[PDB]
């Protein structure tokens, strides 16, 4: 096996991006 | 009758525009994917309504069936799935516009409902739609259920025809696959020049254009090859690229004249290492991607038999000149004497008598090449590794360490087709720049095949390139055996055709 | 000298084949990397030695230095970072060897060092040679930091020489790397599809731009190097893949600047069922997102006339401004502009070029409404736009295939990011009406027959596609390079293009 | 002592704002109500866990459980319904995170859960967070389980009392 090397994104962990995000909704009590 | 249809529908669609019924409005509010609309209600009985949801879904109407006069189903398609909606009077809007769109709508139509979950007495899961919207109409009478039309109209094939999407999608994963095995190995992903002022890294025609702003002719790249171990000289270890390259050749079952490739270049590697890589690389992705390290492949189409091809490693390996040695039945010459005229002549000879065509001109590389594909290249079914080619088909491979005459290179072939291509790089400036010399000599004979020389990577090699081995693989054609493709027009979006 | 050096070096090296002495061996065994070395023994104490760890490295020598006869230090480097070689006579395999292997190494060389870690008196981390070994000569003089090489054009005509001497160049394209590879992280966690379209067409289109042109042997035809990939997705949207995008290389036959070079990388993606203003919102949040995540906050700083001129800190923290281009054309100019639709009106050109004319805003033939309007644009709001900065609602007679602005007659739903004066994306709301979209075709066709070569063809194929039904599309556009550019601080494209082109030497 | 619970809290959260860790943070982004989770995974198996699914929920800490150094269960509240956040530090983020999320986090607590659908062994439904944010800090001794209390805490009596 040929010898370590660090993957470029640092290798702390998985590249985790920000994504788009929607107010979640509760229901109408009178529904 | 098609002719006719179209005619009548873009009139009546036009009439829409100017009744003021906007035909194709600008935005409609999905609210959830068919895909997961399938998944949430599923689990309802037959029968079931739920009037306390509403959804809004979209799609293409590939289906329109009538019910008595309040009733009629529509099946919605998209994602690769399918709903149905099933609209009654009674549940919808208003009667008189119940009325209108259906009148409106037809089979192909792109629309918008807003409806509740629910289940038809047989189990069928719906939407049960309070509104309907035309959001895209369909000018032309939708085709349903030759292969040219499927190419040149490539819309009309993935509407039509589920398994195209996922040939597509096989596609993506191995190349995403791919990004991730090397960027996991500390591989720094680059892009290099596909115009080159001169082109390399392998043998075909190229294409040529002319730039404005440089006053001067270029070439479009057949190879980032020369590039890649520019950047290892400049001290980066890892590199790879997946990215188009361009060879002006023939179009067949499996050539395109662009086409997609992935080269990587490794300091301090050599072709042991890359066959273990190449192992592990391609074993894992057939298993992640289907399952199994055994794929199902018909090399003549569905009319004929097919094989599993089993990429379970190891893989075969054979050496060049041994193996057709064996398949002949004949001593072929020393290694160390293949670059003879002897040697040539009788590779000429062999040719001959075993009713090998070689087209002019009759050299070495070009004998040996055909020869190879006749006696080996057939031979190789699963997984194989061709190895240790003679130098004078390999310019930019390094001598091999035991093996005079020969070098540090292997093919991979699956299916009697080349996936891969690599070896342990030729670092020897004053080598590399013989070959080049012999190649530019050739191609002012007449050799057509020989490769230009390149000054600015032998003086890039001057100034010291680390042991290094560099590899390269046809993607297409990988997506072809993984598709169960023996055409590469198959895991192309907009393959080339005549007009 | 360096001449002289060459072939002296080019004959030792020779005479070192000759001996059997293998200066370009096939495989060195490295145990280790170089930044694993250091992090691994940094702990060491000043003094410290190893002798039960010996391992393997590789690297570039760039500098050596004797002390005394039985003493030479290495400075090896490799991966950014560098590493010591301390050879010491007694530590070595042999005298004699040390002797011989000293005396055939020279700065420049690729070598690998068998021994192990320490640490000298003076607390620099080394690491102590059993064995030395000639990986691959160098043969030429190698520059050094303090000559060279700072000259531009021998930086991009010798990518390799740059990026041994200076570290910052590696870390600039580093950067780009983990540019593209958010955005596919990006969208394909959104489900998009990666896809690859054809880079050679019949017909360019999808952008205003001279196309470089080909002649493909099999088809027996010239070929056009595409300028965009756009027809193509909304094609394959109309198939019915929802959601697509391809990072690709796209080709413009025209000027070389600061900001153009004739082959660029681009992003494109187009997304079903979403409008312009979903696109802002996901343009604001790709775009924040990455640059927190690279460079660790959302200001970076840019020098807009380089390392000479003044800098300026650049905020990407979201929301982004938003401007309307007429509206606040209007406001910079201080009056009213004349409207203008589809149609190229004698009336509206005149008026639109007596105020370039007044304002002394040049715009070369042919002097069109759009190209026009299109530097005012440029002189007057462009060049306010710092901080990223939404462009909103052209005209349509500068896009010919974006929707018509639902609620302002003549304007269309698209938008421009700006960053720095310069364009980073384009985005609109797509044109999914046949007619519509062939009517301007018409219109760019006489435009083009009028004598605006940068015009579009009419691609009858598209329009075909269009007729079977094209859903509420949104689509964008990115200049990767541009975006590295102010993401590496770099004025000039050649910074963030491995190998750029060059006018002959 | 529930004075002294109010200095020591109170002190402990300063702390946190000094050292930058941002205590009431200005947004954090639900992905779903409690109750919508308990409807769309109430169908969940004993052993269940959902990988593949992460979401975003919030609420108050009504109860807090060590089992072991290495899971820590919180009783999440609000809607009127309750959900379980099941805590390991296995699938949590990383673990000395977990460690300092576990340490800061007291009972009453505001907190934001980012995680996947779940359901134990004895078939409890749960959340089980990838990463836990601390939303807003109850500073006071939460009570459990006279009139005028009520009446003059009318939020206390929200928080405690159901019906
Ligand atoms: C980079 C190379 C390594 C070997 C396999 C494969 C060869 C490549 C040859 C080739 C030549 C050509 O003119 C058109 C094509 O579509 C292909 C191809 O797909 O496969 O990729
Ligand atoms: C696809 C587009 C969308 C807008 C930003 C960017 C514009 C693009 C224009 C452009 C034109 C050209 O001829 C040469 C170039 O290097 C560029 C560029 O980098 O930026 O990418
Ligand atoms: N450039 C080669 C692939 C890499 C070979 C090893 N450097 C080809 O096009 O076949
Ligand atoms: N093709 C555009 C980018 C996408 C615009 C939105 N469809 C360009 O080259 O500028």
């Amino acid at each position: 096996p040929m010898y370590q090397v660090k993957p470029y994104h640092g290798g702390g962990a998985p590249l985790r991006v920000e994504l788009p995000t929607c107010m979640y909704r509760l229901p109408n009590v009178h529904g | 009758d098609p002719n006719q249809y179209y005619k009548i529908r873009s009139q009546a669609i036009h009439q829409l525009k100017v009744n003021g019924e906007d035909p194709y409005p600008h935005k409609f509010h999905v609210d959830i994917s068919l895909t997961d609309f399938i998944q949430k209600y599923s689990h309802l009985q037959p029968g079931d309504h739920l009037t306390d949801i509403t959804l809004k879904v979209a799609g293409r109407i590939h289906a329109k069936r009538a019910s008595g006069g309040k009733l009629i189903f529509y099946d919605l398609r998209g994602e690769g799935v399918k709903l149905q909606v099933m609209a009654n009077s009674r549940n919808y809007k208003s009667e008189e516009e119940f009325i209108h769109i259906n009148n409106k709508l037809r089979r192909g139509d792109i629309i918008g409902v807003q409806g509740n979950p629910g289940k038809t007495k047989k189990g069928e899961l719906s939407i049960i739609p309070y509104e309907i919207t035309l959001l895209s109409p369909c000018l032309h009478m939708l085709p349903h259920l030759d292969k040219e039309t499927r190419y040149r109209q490539r819309y009309l094939d993935l509407i039509l025809n589920d398994f195209v999407r996922q040939k597509f999608i096989i596609r993506s994963k191995i190349i995403t696959y791919i990004r991730s095995f090397l960027d996991e190995l500390g591989f720094l992903e680059i892009e290099t020049p596909m115009m080159n002022i001169i082109p390399g890294g392998a043998v075909a025609k190229p294409f040529i254009t002319y730039h404005n702003e440089l006053d001067m002719n270029l070439y479009m790249r057949i190879a980032p090859e020369l590039y890649h171990k520019m950047l290892v000289v400049g001290g980066i270890d890892r590199v790879y690229e997946i990215g188009r390259q361009f060879r002006n050749e023939g179009i067949d079952l499996t050539h395109n004249p662009e086409f997609t490739t992935c080269e990587f270049y490794m300091a301090y590697a050599d072709y042991h290492d890359l066959m273990e890589i190449t192992e592990k690389m391609v074993s894992g992705m057939v298993k992640h991607i289907t399952g199994s390290y055994k794929v199902t492949y018909h090399p003549d189409g569905p009319e004929g038999q097919a094989y599993d091809v089993d990429f379970t490693p190891p893989f075969r390996r054979i050496n060049m000149v041994e193996e057709l040695e064996k398949a002949l039945g004949m001593k072929l010459p020393e290694t160390n004497l293949f670059e003879t005229e002897e040697t040539r002549k009788i590779l000429d000879d062999i040719c001959v008598a075993k009713a090998v065509e070689c087209p002019p001109p009759r050299t070495t590389a070009r004998l040996l090449d055909k020869l190879v594909g006749e006696f080996l290249e057939v031979t190789c079914i699963n997984p194989t590794f061709i190895c240790d080619h003679p130098q004078i088909m390999s310019p930019l491979a390094k001598w091999h360490r035991s093996k005079e005459g020969l070098t540090e290179r292997f093919e991979l072939f699956v299916m009697k087709k080349e996936i891969c291509n690599a070896y342990t790089e030729l670092n020897d400036p004053m080598r590399q720049r013989q070959l080049f010399e012999e190649q530019a000599k050739a191609k002012a004979a007449g050799d057509d095949e020989a490769m230009f020389i390149d000054e600015n990577f032998c003086t890039a090699l001057e100034y010291g390139l680390p042991p290094t081995a560099g590899w390269g693989m046809g993607i297409d054609r990988v997506a072809m055996f993984l598709t169960d493709s023996n055409n590469i027009k198959e895991v192309l979006l907009f393959p080339a055709m005549k007009p």
